[PDB]
């Protein structure tokens, strides 16, 4: 039961067997996605400005 | 960019082209932009104002 309590619970929060994830996966990937969409606005606006 | 082609229009002012045909005191629009650019060049020279 330990032992599988704890297999279980590891396989939960290592997903790519190497690291400890704490962000949903799905998530990390569209701040990651979002933030540069928003740089790219940003550099339009402060064309338009100049 | 739609911004930007604001931007343009203002700066440009494309609606000064549109009727070529008109003459007021004998002269088209264009004749006298040209009168006036002739004239703002020789302005510059004399004025050794060299833009």
């Amino acid at each position: 039961k330990l032992d599988s309590h704890l297999k279980e619970l590891r396989d939960f929060m290592y997903p790519e067997g190497n690291t400890l994830m704490l962000t949903t996966p799905e998530l990390s990937g569209e701040f990651h996605q979002l933030g540069s969409q928003l740089e790219k606005l940003n550099h339009i606006t402060v064309e338009i400005l100049g | 960019k739609e911004v930007q082609a604001t931007v343009m229009d203002w700066w440009e002012q494309p609606v000064q082209l549109c009727l070529p045909s008109e003459e007021r005191g004998g002269l088209t629009l264009r004749q006298w932009r040209e009168r006036w650019t002739v004239a703002v060049t020789a302005l510059q020279r004399a004025t050794g104002s060299r833009s």
